[PDB]
Formats: C-alpha cells, sequence, structure tokens
C-alpha cells in the first residue's frame, strides 16, 4: 500500500541502495523523490565541472 | 464487561510518517484494530472535505 | 471507582498505563487550552 508509483520506486531504490551491492547514482533517487526543491537539487547535480 | 468492551487507552494515538510522504498509522500492538474503522470513517470524510 | 476514574492512582507497569490513558483522555482538555491560546494569539 504506497500512495503512488513515485513511492514505491523511491523504496525500492532506497532499499537496493541501502544494501550497497548495486550503486544508485544521486541523481536517479533525487528525480524518483517526492521533494519540494527536486529541481534545484537536479541543477545543483547536472552542473559540469569547473572552468578550472 | 463494560471494561473490557472499551479499547485500551495506553497504547494508542501514535501517526508515523514514511519516506513516500505518507502518515501510517502505527498500530504497534492490539487495541487499535476495534478503532480502525473509526479511524477509517474519519480519514474518509476528510478526504472527501478535502476534494469538495 | 474514583481512583480509577481520575489520571493517575500496586505493579508498577499499572501506573504508567493509567498515567498513559489519563493522558490520551485529557488530550482533548488539552487541545481546548491549545485553541483557546491560538485565539487569544491571534487577537
Amino acid at each position: 500500500d504506497a500512495p503512488t508509483i513515485a513511492a514505491e520506486e523511491f523504496e525500492q531504490l532506497m532499499k537496493l541502495a541501502s544494501t550497497g551491492i548495486v550503486p544508485i547514482p544521486p541523481d536517479v533517487l533525487i528525480e524518483a523523490s517526492s521533494l519540494r526543491n527536486k529541481p534545484k537539487l537536479l541543477e545543483m547535480l547536472k552542473q559540469g565541472p569547473s572552468q578550472e | 464487561e463494560i471494561d473490557l468492551l472499551g479499547p485500551n487507552a495506553a497504547l494508542g494515538g501514535k501517526a508515523e510518517g514514511q519516506m513516500s510522504g505518507r502518515a501510517i498509522l502505527a498500530q504497534q500492538q492490539g487495541g487499535m484494530t476495534e478503532a480502525a474503522t473509526y479511524l477509517d470513517r474519519i480519514r474518509a470524510l476528510s478526504i472527501a472535505v478535502y476534494r469538495s
């Protein structure tokens, strides 16, 4: 019993990543989350390397 | 008889929160099973009021 | 009867259970106090 599909998606992703056998990058976790600052976190993580 | 009829007021009234943002009623041990119908009625009324 | 009706009064766990039940029953009284306080703050 979960509210939406993204709920089970995020729960299963967290359960899989807690074991550490399979490595999940943080951007997928942010996208699957239900946060209010999702665009801000996605912009912060998707930025490229510094010019220097 | 009347004491047995009523529920237990000690282990009750706790709301647990998951990572999905939905509030799940943690019933702990027995006692909340009898009041589950009452809580479901309250939840249904709240949902209808929110939709309206 | 009057002792049982009150929020507090054996064994030791019975007293804790009675206190928790009294708190649960007096949740309504505390909610009334909170509502009065909120109205006073708003005014």
